[PDB]
Formats: C-alpha cells, structure tokens, sequence
C-alpha cells in the first residue's frame, strides 16, 4: 500500500521544498522540529491542503490521487474530535452511517462495529461515555482509541494520523504506540508525525521523515538514520534517545548546507531511482439530516447543565417578573406597566439570544474536520444542526414567558391576543438569534462575536421605541429604525396588547378626548408612538421578522460555504 | 348627574349588605366613575371604592374584599355588596359620583343609615 | 408632516340644503382635527374643537363627525350668513397644517 | 546551606508519607511522575502549604524555620508571572524595592541589579519589552531568566525552584540548566522539581528525590539511582535515557514493595543517620503603595488597546446618543425622550462595569505568589490597585458622556445642574463597578463572575424605576427596590434634570393642573414615580451611594484578607 | 396612603373674621387637595378643586391658597350660612383620604 | 384675548421685516402660547412657528432659521423677524394665539398685507 509522494514543493511564501521518499506499509513516521514542515507536510500528503499551494505530484500504489480519496483515507485529528457526551458504541454509529456505503443493511453495520472494537480492544467500555465537562467517564487513553476506530469502520489503507500521543503520558502512550504497531500488519500504512519520541517506542519504525526548516534531512528506515548520522560524524551520546538527539542536532548543536549533506548521500539515490521509475455525498439528503439532527439532538441532551439551566431561569425570571407587575390596574400608571412588560420581554428574548453563538463556534473544528471527510454537505449539517438546537431551545422560552406572565399580570385576555403574543416572541427569539448565527459563523474565538453582537443588540434596542419617540428622530437618523429587531418585536406586542383599553378611570374618551394631553386610550398612546393600527399594522412586523430570519439564515449558510475548508 | 340611595336600614352582624342607587339623568355606561363615600358617626368620610364607567372596579384596600360593586346596567343601577359586617361600621353610605378630567365627588346621594346591630 | 387636504375643494349649495365637507387627513389625527371658517376679509375663526364639540356663539347646526382619518363636518340647512371658505386643521403633530379649504356657492 | 527535612507527613488525607533525605549545596532535583508527590513535596518544602498539614520537622543549616525565611529564600513559579507590559530593567527594580531593605540608598540598589543582569547575561535586552498580548518583545528563553532574576536581588541561599522546563523547548532549555549549573557554586542550593528532562542535562545533580505516590523511592546523588537500579535487578535499555527509565519503572513497568525496598538498601541508614545527627513587612505602608501605584499604572499604559479601545467606544457611544436626542424639545415627547437617556446613561455606567473584575482575576495568581513572599501587606496591595486601575479607567467615562452630550441635548442649562449629573455619574460608576470587585475579589475563572453580575445587573435594572412604577408593587417587593444601583442613579439624575421644566406647549399647569391626567410639569412626573422633591431627595441617593462603595470595597478587602493563600 | 390632617380641628370665629383653615398632607399633593364643606344633615358638596379654584354657584369669599404640602383654605369675613365643618380632600393617589374636618362656632 | 398687528407694508426682497403684534388684555408671560399665522394670496394658510409663555420657541420647519420670534414683555409685545424674504411669501400674518389645554387657535388678530417686491 505505498505512497509514493515527489516534490512537494508547496507554496502558501513556501513552507516545503523538493521533498522526495516514498512510505511503504509498515509504521512510517515523520520526526521533525516542533513545527518547521513535519504537521505541514502530514497535511499536505493527506489531502488537507488546497492544491493550489501543492505544485508537485503524489502517487497511490501508481494511481495519482483517485477523486473519491478521502473515502478511502482515515485521518485522525490530533485533538480529540469524538463527541463526549455521546457513548462510544453511538459515536461508532454515527461514524458508520454517514460514511460508509448504505446499501448494506443495519446487521452488518453492527457486525462491523463489533469487529472494529474487538481489533481495537474497547469492550472494556463499549458503552461508557466519554464526556466533556460535567461527566468524564473514559479517560484519554479510551479517548484516543475511539478516536483511531471513528475513522476505521471504511476501512482504508492508509491511516493517515497527526501527533497521536501528544497529551498521554508513558503508559496509555506505549499502550497506543504498540496497538498501532499491531493492527499496522493487517495491511495499513500508518503514517503519523509524532513528538519528540522515546526510545522504547523507537523499536520498529520502517521509515523516518526528520524534516525541519520546509526541507527534507533523512528518509531511510529506522535502523539506518542511526548509521547516517554515524557517517555524518557525530558520537550520538553514546547513552542517550536517539529521536531526540536529531533534534539536539537541528536546533543549535548550520542549516544550508546540512539539508545539503544529504542529496549527496545514498539514500536520496536510493529511493528517487524508484521514484523516477514509477513517474514512467455518497448517501443521499435524507440520511446525513436525519443522522446529524439525532447527534445533535442526543448531544444536546448529553450535558444538560448548558440548556436546562437557563430554562430553570427562564421560569424564575417569569415568575419574578409575574410577582412584580401582578396587577397591571387601568390607571395612569397603567401604560407605564404595560409599555414596560413587554418592552422587558422583547428585549430579554433578544439579549439572551446572544448566547446562541456556539452553535457554529465551539464545533468549526469538528465540522471542519468532517466535512473534509466525505460525510455530508453543508445544506445537510446546515438544516440538521438547526432543526436540532435552534427549533427546541428558542421555541421553549417563548413558550414559558407567554404562559406564566398573561395570566398573572391579566393582560389583553382573548385567545387569539394571546397566540399572537406567544407567536411574536417566537419570532422575535428566531430573528435575533438567527442574527447572533449570522455574525458568528466562521469564527474560532467567540470574544469579538459576543462584543459586537452585544453592540448591535444595544443600538437596536435604543432604536426598538421606549427610550426615544420614533417620531421626533431627526430626518437622516430616522431611516435606521428599521433595521432594529426589538421594534420589530415590541411594536407587535404593543399593537397586540394596547388596542380596546381605557388608561383613565372615569373618564370616556373615546368618543372625544378633552383636554388633548391625557393619553386616555391606548389608541392615542399608540398612534402616539408612530405605530398603525389597520390590521396590517401588526402583521407588518411579522412579515419584517420572517424576512430577517431567511436573509441572516442565508448570510449564514454562505458564510459556511465559502468557508477556508483547508 | 342625579343619584337616589336607598337599601335596608338595618342589619346583624356577619351578615351582607345591599344598597342599590339607582341613577338618572345620565347612562351610568357613558362617562364617569362612581364612588361609594361612607361617612361615620364621628363625622369622618371613608373612600370605598368605585365602579369604572365601563365595569372595572377599584376598593379601598382597607376594604379586603369585603365589599363588591356590581352594575346592572339596564336600568342604570349599581349596588354596593358589603359581607361581614362588623357592628362598628355604622355608617353613611352617600353614593358619590367622580369625573375623571376634573379630578372632584361633583354629585352625591342623599346617604342611608346602614346600623349594624342585633 | 401630516396634509390635510378637503377633496371637495369648492361646493354649490342651496339655502336649506344640509351640506357636509369632507376633510380626510394624511395620518392618525384622534378627533384633533378643528374648523374655522374665515368670511371674505376677516381672519379665520374657530368653529368646532375635537371634531366634535362646537363654539358658545354658533348656532346647534353646525356638528363634526368621523374618527381616525376620515373628519367630515356637517351643515344642517345652511342659512345667508354661513357663506365663506371652511378651513379644517389638525393640531396634533408639531407643524398645524390647514387645508386647502371649501368656499360656498349660492345658486 | 544544608536544607536537611525529616518525615514530612503532610495531611490536606495524606498527599505524602514519612519522607527523609538532605539536600546539601550543589543542584539538587525531584524527578517524580507528572503529579505524584513531586510539586506537591517542592511546595511544603518551600514554605508555601499551610502548615497545619504539615506534621514532621525541617531544619535550615541546624536551625527550624526562622520566621524571616521567605526573607531569605527565592522561589520561581513555574509558569510566567512577570509582569509582560513592563520592562525587564524595571521588573528588576519593582521586585528590588519592595522586597529588600529600604535603608540602603537607590544608588547600591541599581549596582545590583546590574550586578544581577551579569551575573544573569541579559544585557542583551536590559530594557527590551516582555509583553503579553500585542507586543513580544523578548521569547520565553529571556523570560524563565529575568523571573529567575526577579528572586535573585535578595540574594538567599536557598533558591528553590519549581519545573524551570516545561514549555521551553531544547535549545533555551540547555541555555537555562547550564547557567543553573554555573551559578549554583557561587554558593546557591538551588532545588528544582523537573518534568522528565534529558540525559545532556542530567550530567551535574548531586542529588535526586524519585518519588511517586506520596512515597520516597530513592534520595542518593546523581550517579547512584543507575547503580541503585542495577542492583534493583534491571538493564536500563542499555542505550535510552535513564531519567525517562525510572519513570518506565514506576508506571507499569507494583508499589506498596518497590518503596518497601529502598529503606532496607544502604542509601535510607545512610542520610538518617546524619537526620538523627542534627535531631540533637520589612518596609512601611508608604512604599508598599507608591510602588504597587507605579506598577499598576504603567501596566495600565503598557497594553493600551485594553482600556483606550473602550474610551474611544464611550467617545462613539456619546456623539452617537448626542446624535439621536439632539433637539429634546418640551412637548408630549419630551418626558419620554429626557427619561430614556439619563436611564441609559445610568446603566450603561452600570453594564460597562462589569468589564472591571479582571482587576483582581487576572492577577490572582500574581498577587498569591507576591504575598506569600514578604512584598507588602494586602491593604496596601488594595489601595494600590485601586488608585491606580479603578480609579482613573472610572473617571473618564463619566466626563465623555456629560461633557459631550450635555450641551448637545440641551437639557437643564445651569453649572451646579451639571456638575451634579457629572457627580452622580461617576458615583454610579464607582458603586457598580466596587460590587463587581465584590463579587469577583476571589475566584479564578471568571464565567461565572460574569454570569452572576449580569444578572444582578439586569434585576437592579428592572428594579431602576423606569420600566415599572415603583409606587404600584406589591408591598412585599418594594422592599427589594433599595438594592439596585440603577435606582440610586436614575432618581439622582431625573430629580437634577426633571425639577422645573414644563412639558405641555401652552398650557401653564404650574399655577394649577387642568384636567389631572396631563403630566403637564417635571414635578408632576417625577412624583408620579415615587421621588422626593426636598433638596435632600437629591442628596440622598447620594449618601446611599458613598455607603454601597464602602461596604462593597470592605466585603472586598475582607474577601482578600481571608482568601487561602496556600 | 397620604393621611390629610387639619390639625385646627375646631374653630371659634365672629361674623366678619377672616378665617382660615390649615389642611396639610403627608405626601406630595401638587394642587390636587379639594375642599367640601359638610352642613348639618346634607351630603359634601365641592367648594375648591385643584386647590386654586372655585365653584359656579359659591361667593368669592373663598380662596385656596398653598403648595406642595401645606394647603390652605381662606374664608372672607364668613356670613351666616358658612357654618358646618370643611374637609380637605386630596386625590393625587389610589385611596382618596379625606380629612378630620373642622367644625365652625359662632360665638 | 385680544391681539392687533401693525407693521411695514412693504419690504425688499434679502431684506428683513418685523411686524410687532402688541397684546392687550392678558399678560403674554401668564398663559397661553403665540402664533404667527400666515396666509397666502392663494388663501391657503401656513403656521409659522409659536413662542411660549416662558419664552420658548418653535417653528415651521419649512422656515429654516429664517424666521425667529422675539418678545419685549414689558409692553407685552411679541414681534416676527424674517430674514431673506422671498419676492413670493407675499403673504398675510394675522398674528395667532394658541390655548394648549384646547388646542385651537382662539384669537386671531387684524393682518397686515407685506408685499416683498422693489
Ligand atoms: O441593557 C443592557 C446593556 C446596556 O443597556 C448597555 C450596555 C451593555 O453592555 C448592556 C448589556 O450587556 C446588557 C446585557 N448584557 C448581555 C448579557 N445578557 C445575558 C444574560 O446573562 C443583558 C441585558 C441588558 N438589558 C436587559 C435585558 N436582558 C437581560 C439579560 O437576561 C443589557
Ligand atoms: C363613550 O361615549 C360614547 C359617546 O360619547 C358612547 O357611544 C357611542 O355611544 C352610543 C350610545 O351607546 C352608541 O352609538 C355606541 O355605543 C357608541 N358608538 C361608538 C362608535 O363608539 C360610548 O358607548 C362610550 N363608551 C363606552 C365604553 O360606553
Ligand atoms: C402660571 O400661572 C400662575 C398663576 O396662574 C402665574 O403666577 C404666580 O403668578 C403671579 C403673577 O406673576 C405671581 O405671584 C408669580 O409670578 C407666580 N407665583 C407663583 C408662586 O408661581 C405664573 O407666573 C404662571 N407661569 C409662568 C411661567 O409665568
């Protein structure tokens, strides 16, 4: 299962040179400095580059790089990747049913799964979980064994694989190392960049990449950079881990001409004789949703001290909130309380919107990884991941809100003025946090995102209609207002709630107001505001927050899309 | 505009109290509210509460739900509904009428003397 | 703003005829909507307050109408001095903007 | 400058046993596993676990632990804990003024420190920039040596030391051991705990501490754990590194006989032996403030785009606002418009002081270490923070806002009626910003400082006095209204802004109010919500607030004081 | 609430004697304090609103005068049909409070 | 209660003009708001800004900063000063007086003629 890789003269402004050396079955290993080319050129041989940097040829037994490659490559990231609050068996499931083709039936799936983790000894643990934060059940010597099988259900050949033991320590390291070397021998072409290794796990190698500063150094075997290095001069302490004695070389024991000794030697001749010698989406749309939203679905179960927390807070907020504004009298302070209430409820709908972000910001690694993998398309983790964690976690606080508060406070009591208030906090929580996705949909750090989407929220709330009469704002600012989410939501409410009621006792003034300063109807405190009252005036905000949910829903999709996939 | 008060003038103690004045001249429906002024025998008025010209009410909390105005307004009534009377209020009831954009009892009743006594 | 515009803008009335104008606003008004009627060579003066109410020194006539945007005042029977232009007029938004204002016709 | 210790049985619950061995001149080491008993042994050895745990003897030369030690004894953390914004020639100079006796003069005092600097070769940068986030100055290399430095003033003669290599790579790493080496035998019983080191740097120890699971496993010199081991019955791979060897063996190759086996060998009777032999601040207040003063300060200015970014935002925020409610006319939308800006002046003093508990978050580590060490007293570490962060980063921000909106609004055109606004302001700023100290004066993770803040914050804010009518709660949550400082400022503001002004365009109500629905005068609203109007309504939200600032900084200065500093 | 006191709870005046009467709040009124004057066997009937006013149908003996908390009402050399007690009666708040009231004695 | 207007009748046009409306009856400083009505040859009317009874201001916006209303309280007097008159407002002014607690235009006053031409 060889490899066959020439000049791989890679260009971001290089990072590599005329690499040569091919990487036969075995246990392949690439040494190297901390990051001079070893993880670069790990990456690029494994397909994780965009080619237009890659300005060479690679080889595959003879066959230069079939277009359904990945499909037949596992790479196993070098941070763990495996979801943790999934089980191992379900994490080997889902790797299996997006991947793998699905004319086969669920029998030998299963039957594939259970050799899988015979071959990688885990029914130790075969259901266990794994964990993140607020359960821990495996630790990382499991970790990474789940990690190396999530990748071996395809079963490819070559098992690309990036720094395994750089977080385990000796034992779990030497379990790891030895288990490779085992399971290297039913045909599969390991080929990992480890990290200053020790000698005990220096035992069998086959191959050596020690490749620093974008060039190439030494490619023979593992029982051979010994003697290179003997004929190059150097006593090599005589007791001493050789893996780190190259790297006691490198450093500052220069370089120019010591990528030069080399070329000379008779190991380049050695293997670009051969090398010159041998130059002469799967499934379909319903599987990668209905798989990626049960994921999503059950992870978001996995660890509910996220979630459920905040619903514990949403009932305490509207309990609070139904404590303070029990009454809510007919009186002059009556539209006070009630411009004040649902103010409140839109603009907490917004705010804690804001912590919708991570949706697409704690997982770019993940799906990143999996979609330069043949798992699925973008559309399709798109609309899972939605249907999954947006649908029911913005659905429920417009649901607990809406439900505790009416009743206590006795607002407008009919059943459509309260569907329609229940259904304008739905919107409103889908809007805003439609646009909390739209800003954050490519980062990797969530500081600039949280900041500017509280920026904007503050803005859109000064422009949502309590704390400035929209009518009395200067000609040129006046066409800012709307693009705020909050009027959108609380003008709905208003016009919902302030329609048929009389804010002055004693006095009938909807006949004729006297005395023209009063506010004595809801009517004039609406119109008052710059508000309709036609029947459109109410659905015009819903037209306007079904119109900001698909164009910030399209912002986002695209964003994933023309998204660095590399 | 012009109010009449009449109900019993007697009652015992733990039992109701009804009093029923019936206004004229004017649809208790159409513009203002209407009070319920009480006044001791030590001369000195009590508010209790009002009925809002469209059917919302407002007591004096003093008055913990032991009072209740209703209106039947096809013969622009509205009667007062006081339950467990102590035998201390003895008092005056006098049917006040507010008006909402002057703020001032413009029209009282003539007053009934409720005695709440075996 | 908020234009106030009378479409009527000139009527042909007989003396008994109950004659209306109409003046349909540009906005929401809420009854705030006032009329005056200026004579040839006087200067305009009030006739009607809140759409509904009338002035101590007019006749039981003249009454106002309508409510939101549609303000109609109506003449009953008009008789030899109700001649001249009816300007009606908001005095809800900041700027009171009148209207173009209906003169009278005598057959 | 023996540092003989005898049966350290420290208890938290062991985390250690009956431990022996002296530590004579030279460059003794722990090798330990990651976190057995190593850090653990170097900490209650270095006089840095409280006692009560601890329940054996030490002994320093023949003497039990002068109550001066810390005096005269270094110890560097393992991770970076100069500070980055400063530069190296003045970290040298704070850590010398604190720490050593201010009899002698400043002339002597930078003898020293250049006598330091060579002693220590780092003329190379002697005042290059270390930085930590938007500058780099100097690498890691000059890092680990200016914290070594940093000890080095004093001048003890035991420089403990905890793990100098981890995280520094070969080159630095030999760099650092050397110079270890070289400026030991100026007379220096350095004892340092490090993390599976080389076999280049294992050449000079003199001693060695290999122990695992709060046990002693061997204590001879540096040339002995090989023979130890050779008579222990084992190889040692005959080419490897041995001190990767010993932790081979510890791991899985069990315990409760290899540490069994080591007090029959000859190496346990030979230093008890000896053990049973021996059986039988400085400053004023002053300087501890006028330097912590410097420091802090000139940290504030070294890393500028923390705070000035904030500054040119609260600069953008104020012309944005001067913007929107440029006219503030006196009509029907003049109340709306007057009590929407000074409410969102008021919590925006208040949310933009949450961003001020990294006061005391960032630096825990920092303050630990430095008061653990004789450097000052924690009172003048508080007042020194105080002065110098809190202080002028509040101040500010409430002279932006009044000076820039206040006379493009327009609002109450008097001198007193803006320094008054400007006043509040800045005790608003003050008072949120101490309960933000309050609440994060002891952690180290500050999620949940954030988390608890912003709701306090958005509770104080329902309760300010705007979104619901203060006088209309139940009565048995008025009493909450007396918590929140938004309240305290809103009022202060609104009595100073609201007092004679008449907001009904011809209609003079100040005689007499028509019609009683009308609002038509400042009095009549700012009644309307529950305010005094006497002179001391103003004043009181003022006494109110000079109270929240001292019991807030007390409960901070306490939370400091009884904060475990082990 | 706001309690309304009086604390002239009795008078003593002659025919001509131009008295008055103190009816200070305990709150903040802001000109909303009206005054009736109770006869001997009747029903309240206003005299002052808004603290300033009058009533059609009463003399201009009567004048309120005061503000903020303490309200004041002056009688003008009182005739004989000014007898019978005056209560002062704020309605800025919720619960309308009336006040003790004082009786009048004709020496 | 009871206004007149007396001015120039006649400007040129970048000229000013000032017209002096004295009230009488009514201390212009005790209640109500003034106006400054005026109406063109086409009898179509325009407002024209208003000054307080404080001595605050507001005008038409369609007059930007070329109109500005002054007030001499010691004669109770309030005067109307137009800068860079237009050859076209050839208008009449007729000096109006607002209520507030009503809202209309109760009391006009005469009008002068200004004809803004060479
Ligand atoms: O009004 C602000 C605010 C401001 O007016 C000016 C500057 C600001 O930085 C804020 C602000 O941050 C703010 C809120 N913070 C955002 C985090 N809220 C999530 C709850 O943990 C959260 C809430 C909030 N207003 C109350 C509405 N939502 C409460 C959150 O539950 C604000
Ligand atoms: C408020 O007053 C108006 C009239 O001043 C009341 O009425 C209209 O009233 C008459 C008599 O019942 C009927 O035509 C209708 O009831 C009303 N019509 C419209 C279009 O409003 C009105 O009823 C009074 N308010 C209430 C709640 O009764
Ligand atoms: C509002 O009206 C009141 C009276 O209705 C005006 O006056 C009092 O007015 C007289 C006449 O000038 C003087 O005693 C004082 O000026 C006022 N005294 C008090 C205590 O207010 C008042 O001037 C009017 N408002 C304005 C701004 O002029």
């Amino acid at each position: 299962a060889v490899l066959s890789f020439h000049n791989i003269c890679y260009r971001v402004k290089e990072i590599l040179s005329n690499i040569n050396g091919i990487m036969k079955p075995g246990l392949n290993a690439i040494l190297g400095p901390t990051g001079g080319g070893k993880s670069s050129l790990l990456d690029v041989l494994a397909a994780r580059k965009d080619p237009s940097g890659l300005s060479g040829d690679v080889l595959i037994n003879g066959a230069p790089r079939p277009a359904n490659f990945k499909c037949n490559s596992g790479y196993v990231v070098q941070d763990d990747v495996v979801m943790g609050t999934l089980t191992v068996r379900e994490n080997l499931q889902f790797s299996a049913a997006l991947r793998l083709a699905t004319t086969m039936t669920n029998h030998e799936k299963n039957e594939r799964i259970n050799r899988v983790i015979q071959e990688l000894g885990l029914d130790k643990v075969a259901d266990s979980k794994v964990g993140t934060q607020f359960i821990r059940g495996v630790s990382g010597g499991e970790r990474k064994r789940t990690s190396i099988g999530m990748e071996l259900i395809t079963d490819p050949s070559i098992l690309f694989l990036d720094e395994p033991t750089t977080g385990l320590d000796s034992s779990t390291a030497n379990a790891v190392l030895l288990l490779l070397k085992r399971m290297s021998k039913q045909g599969r072409t390991i080929i990992f960049s480890i990290h200053q290794p020790r000698y005990s796990i220096f035992k069998l190698f086959d191959s050596l990449t020690l490749l620093a500063s974008g060039r190439l150094m030494f490619h023979g075997p593992a029982q051979e950079a010994l003697g290179y290095f003997e004929s190059a001069g150097y006593h090599c302490e005589a007791y001493n881990n050789p893996a780190d004695f190259f790297l006691d070389i490198i450093n500052g024991d220069l370089i120019e001409k010591l990528a030069e000794i080399y070329v000379n030697s008779s190991f380049y001749k050695e293997t670009k004789a051969e090398l010159h010698q041998l130059s002469g989406y799967t499934t379909s749309f319903c599987h990668q949703l209905r798989w990626v939203s049960k994921r999503s679905f059950k992870n978001l179960l996995g660890n509910p001290q996220a979630s459920i927390a905040q619903i514990i807070v949403t009932v305490v907020l509207g309990l609070v909130i139904g404590a303070i504004y029990f009454g809510l009298k007919n009186d002059s302070t009556g539209i006070q309380n009630r411009a004040g209430v649902l103010f409140f409820l839109t603009t907490n709908q917004c705010f804690s919107s804001v912590s919708a972000v991570e949706l697409f910001v704690v997982e770019k690694k993940l799906f990143i990884h999996e979609y330069i993998s043949g798992y699925y398309r973008v559309s399709s983790y798109f609309l899972g991941k939605l249907l999954s964690d947006l649908l029911p976690m913005r659905m429920l606080p417009s649901i607990i809100f809406t439900c505790i508060v009416y009743f206590m406070l006795g607002l407008k009591p009919k059943a459509d003025a309260f569907f329609v208030m229940m259904f304008t906090l739905m919107m409103v929580a889908y809007s805003a946090s439609s646009m909390a996705l739209a800003i954050a949909a490519g980062q990797s750090v969530v500081s600039v995102a949280t900041l500017l989407m509280t920026i904007c929220f503050v803005f859109m709330m000064i422009f949502s209609g309590l704390l400035v009469n929209l009518t009395t704002i200067a000609s040129w600012l006046s066409w800012l207002q709307y693009f705020s989410i909050p009027r959108y939501g609380f003008t709905a409410l208003q016009h919902n709630e302030f329609l048929g009621q009389n804010f002055c006792p004693g006095l009938n003034a909807t006949g004729n107001n006297p005395c023209n300063y009063a506010t004595c109807t809801g009517e004039e405190y609406l119109v008052k505001q710059g508000i309709d009252l036609s029947p459109w005036g109410l659905w015009k905000n819903h037209v306007a927050l079904a119109c900001m949910i698909v164009i910030f829903l399209t912002i986002a999709y695209l964003k994933l899309l023309f998204l660095k996939k590399y | 505009v012009q109010l009449q008060e009449s109900g019993p003038g007697l009652v015992k103690p733990s039992q109701s109290l009804s009093l029923t004045c019936t206004v004229t001249g004017f649809s208790i429906t159409s513009d203002y509210a209407w009070n319920w002024i009480r006044q001791f025998p030590g001369k000195k008025l009590e508010w209790m509460g009002y009925i809002n010209f469209d059917g919302g009410t407002t007591y004096n909390p003093s008055l913990r739900g032991r009072i209740s105005i209703t209106r039947d307004t096809s013969k622009n009534q509205f009667f007062l509904q006081l339950r467990s009377v102590t035998p201390e209020d003895t008092a005056t009831y006098y049917c006040a009428t507010f008006y909402g954009a002057k703020g001032t009892l413009d029209y009282w009743g003539q007053g009934t003397s409720v005695t709440v006594s075996s | 703003d908020i234009v106030l515009t009378q479409s009527p803008s000139s009527f042909s009335v007989s003396l008994g005829d109950r004659v209306t104008i109409s003046c349909k606003a540009s906005g929401y008004i809420l009854n705030r909507l006032a009329w005056y009627q200026q004579k040839p060579g006087n200067a305009p003066r009030l006739l009607i307050s809140g759409a509904t109410s009338l002035e101590t020194g007019f006749p039981s006539r003249f009454s106002g109408t309508g409510s939101g945007k549609d303000y109609t005042l109506s003449i009953s029977s008009l008789q030899t001095e109700d001649v001249g232009t009816y300007y009606c007029q908001q005095y809800w938004s900041t700027p009171w903007t009148f209207g173009g204002g209906t003169k009278l016709e005598i057959r």
